[PDB]
């Protein structure tokens, strides 16, 4: 299936913490190399991109097949500021609209284990502009288990509606690196 | 055999290719 | 630091071209692209552009994707086409500057360490030049408010390669009126001048009402600077200043007596080769 | 058949980038493909152009490169144009606009693709400021041509275009290729940038010239004027005297000063009148 797909990636002070082996922020660096390898061996045709949430919500690489680059760019990263990720959402769904590719699928994949201090009436107007714009999310958590955690599912249901699946959430609690539960998860499974 | 066969061949190859884009030059006053 | 630019009627019709693009393709209002040109002695000379993926939103003032891969793809091609056209800068069919400008312009000086922006007015204008150019620069001020990267204006003007001239003027053959003659044109652009010097006036008597009435903030620079103004404006009744301006005039209306004396019999002496050459041919038809 | 009614209608734009294409590559003969759609069987738009690498040595056309050739197509769709190459240009700086051995043989590879490609030819050299030297080309069949065909459909009388210039007609012209007629399209938005290209602002307008030099100048001018008043003088005394060369081997060699006093008073009435509109405008308004 053709896929445009971009992973922001939250790179927040708290990503020096170390409660998946041996930080977060290399265990975001394995998240993103096998997802990305995964995206790579689906259909070629797929693209993939890199955004990151910080002060700045910046785009590292935007839609490219190739993946060394996004792997180089993700490496050249430190963890500074906090996240907004309404910015990020919204960025990332305008970097969707701007593909090459408009058979593609439009996917974002969100990496957001931290504090979302963004009032819930907000996360539910961006899921709604994001479901009628045609345009699925699978969020990732990890950390806070229990702060944000229900404001990720509020979001993912708002997304959902009645029948829009293509909204999900998957959180893992602290432990090994984050791959045994993405491999695992209904995401990657899905593929 | 096969080897050494085309790596003769190929090097024949980059003679006749810069042969060809030398006779695709003229000349200057 | 860049005092002045040169943008090219390529650069206007690329950039014209490109608006139109976007607004077929979608609704943006607004379209940035990459512009490329040369480096001449204090003076950015910008020669192409192309255009580039940009999107925004139109509330947070924060919400903008610009493609720098596509940019940099693109420019490495262009670079092999053309080698000397680097990248110089950013431009952005605006009517008037952005919040997200300074965050572009940080984008695109990550490429150029000396950008410069040109905001290309696609709207066709009356009483002023198309391409307004800005150059960012630290702002230290003197009241101790914390140093802002702020856009800093460079003179920018039209011009044109041999080829664009002849170019354009094709395009504009049955257009551009050349039969005026150099005083025609001169008293022209005199009253070209004062209307533009009518309208900075009026866009600064529009800021006045503004601030005065409150929706405006007092701006200290601004108003030193306005002030600087009034101060500077001449005096033209002094009494030596007017025998001066009437000395000078005197000295410039005798030149022009002595022209206008000479062009006379010069008139004179084309009449009388007429009527000599007039006589002959009609004596000649009669023999 | 074809028909002796074709039209390829070059965009402003693309006529600027062929002409820049041109004057930047010389003597080469640079190439580039021209972006379009065949909007009918009469009708070809080339709304844009794209130059190519141009690797090593150009004197010849370079074998298009596919690579380049569709990653400039690929970011135009994505960045705007959805149009599929309508033909090839390139330049030959000075020699006319007729079609070389590879000329045509690139042109068969292009039709061989796509039956309707066009084949422009500018001329950047012999172009001036209102005439662009500009064909449109596609070849004829050699096989029409020994069985006894005109390739081309003569509905319209639009076979006028310029009576072929005798270089194309010696270079192949109206044998192995015809010329496809040339207009452009004027969108009066585009027109307004090429007209604000010379455009001057309002300092300009207004700024009065530096008075010494103005009084140095006028002083200047005036001494050659009274030096051609005495040759005046002399050339008016023995120019009815005799007339057996006046006519026109009488000046030839030699100053004329009947002429340059006409332009030494054209020129300084010129400026002693705008300066002093100038300084009179100034006094008021700068008040």
């Amino acid at each position: 299936v053709l896929e445009s797909t971009m992973v922001c990636v939250d790179n927040s002070e708290y990503m020096r913490n170390g409660d998946f082996l041996p930080t977060r922020l290399q265990a975001q660096q394995d998240a993103v190399n096998i997802v990305c390898h995964s995206k790579t061996r689906s259909n070629p045709e797929n693209n993939v991109g890199l955004i990151t949430l910080a002060n700045d919500c910046e785009v590292l690489t935007t839609l490219t097949p190739d993946t060394g680059r996004i792997l180089s760019k993700l490496h050249t990263v430190q963890p500074k500021g906090k996240i907004t990720f309404c910015t990020g959402i919204r960025v990332a769904h305008l970097a969707l609209k701007h593909r090459q590719g408009k058979n593609h699928k439009m996917r974002i994949i969100a990496f957001v284990g931290s504090p979302v201090e963004d009032n819930e009436k907000d996360l539910v107007k961006l899921a709604k502009r994001l479901k009628k714009e045609k345009v699925n999310v699978d969020i990732i958590n990890f950390g806070e288990e229990e702060v944000n955690t229900e404001k990720l599912t509020a979001f993912v249901n708002t997304l959902n509606g009645k029948d829009g699946t293509g909204s999900h959430l998957v959180t893992v609690p602290p432990g090994p690196s984050l791959a045994d539960a993405l491999i695992s998860s209904p995401i990657l499974a899905g593929e | 055999e096969l080897r050494e066969q085309l790596k003769e061949l190929t090097k024949q190859y980059e003679k006749s290719e810069n042969d060809l884009k030398a006779l695709q030059s003229v000349g200057q006053i | 630091a860049v005092q002045k630019v040169v943008v090219h009627p390529l650069v206007l019709l690329s950039v014209v071209d490109h608006f139109n693009r976007i607004g077929k393709v979608g609704n943006q209002k607004r379209v940035v692209g990459v512009l490329l040109g040369s480096w001449q002695k204090k003076v950015l000379d910008v020669s192409n552009s192309f255009a580039v993926p940009f999107d925004e939103d139109d509330k947070d003032d924060s919400v903008w994707f610009l493609d720098h891969d596509y940019l940099e793809n693109m420019y490495g091609m262009f670079k092999k086409v053309n080698a000397r056209e680097r990248i110089v800068g950013w431009y952005h069919t605006g009517p008037k500057l952005h919040k997200n400008d300074i965050a572009i312009n940080e984008l695109m000086k990550r490429y150029c360490p000396n950008s410069v922006l040109v905001i290309i007015d696609v709207k066709p204008k009356d009483l002023g030049l198309p391409t307004e150019a800005y150059i960012s620069v630290e702002e230290v001020h003197d009241d101790g408010t914390p140093t802002s990267k702020t856009f800093e204006h460079v003179t920018s003007e039209i011009g044109a390669e041999e080829a664009e001239e002849v170019g354009v003027e094709h395009l504009l053959r049955d257009i551009k009126d050349t039969t005026v003659g150099t005083l025609s044109q001169r008293i022209t652009n005199q009253v070209h001048g004062l209307k533009g010097l009518n309208s900075k006036l009026l866009d600064i008597r529009s800021y006045l009402e503004k601030v005065a009435t409150g929706k405006l903030p007092i701006n200290h620079q601004i108003i030193y600077q306005l002030q600087d103004v009034f101060n500077l404006l001449p005096d033209v009744s002094l009494q030596e200043f007017v025998k001066a301006f009437y000395l000078k005039t005197n000295d410039q209306m005798v030149v022009v007596y002595l022209a206008s004396l000479i062009r006379s019999v010069v008139a004179l002496h084309n009449l009388i080769n007429n009527k000599i050459a007039n006589r002959d041919a009609e004596k000649k038809e009669g023999q | 058949a074809v028909d002796t009614a074709e039209q390829v209608y070059i965009s402003s734009l693309a006529l600027l980038k062929m002409l820049k294409h041109g004057r930047a590559g010389v003597p080469m003969e640079v190439m580039g493909l021209m972006l379009g759609e065949f909007v009918d069987d009469y009708t070809v738009r080339v709304i844009d152009v794209f130059a190519m690498p141009q690797s090593g040595t150009g004197v010849s056309v370079e074998a298009v490169d596919p690579v380049f050739q569709a990653k400039m197509l690929d970011m135009l769709k994505q960045t705007g144009r959805p149009e599929m190459v309508v033909g090839w240009y390139h330049s030959h700086p000075g020699f006319g606009c007729w079609l070389s051995g590879v000329d045509i043989n690139t042109q068969q590879s292009f039709e061989a693709l796509s039956e309707r490609a066009v084949a422009v030819v500018v001329d950047p050299i012999q172009s001036v400021k209102g005439k662009v030297v500009i064909d449109a080309f596609r070849l004829i069949n050699a096989n029409m041509m020994v069985l006894g065909h005109e390739p081309r459909q003569t509905t319209s009388n639009l076979g006028h275009l310029n009576k072929p210039s005798i270089q194309a007609l010696i270079h192949g012209l109206n044998r192995h290729y015809y010329s496809i007629t040339i207009n452009y399209r004027k969108n009066e938005l585009e027109q307004k940038m090429l007209l604000n290209l010379h455009k001057k602002s309002w300092m300009e307008g207004l700024t009065l010239q530096d008075y010494s030099e103005h009084c140095k100048h006028n002083e200047s001018v005036v001494k050659e004027m009274l030096e051609l008043a005495k040759n005046y003088n002399k050339a008016v005394e023995e120019e009815d005297k005799m007339t057996p060369e006046q006519l026109a081997i009488k000046n030839v060699g030699k100053q004329d000063p009947k002429r340059h006093l006409e332009e030494h008073v054209d020129v300084l009435m010129t400026s002693n009148i705008v300066q002093c509109l100038a300084a009179m405008l100034d006094t008021v308004v700068f008040k």
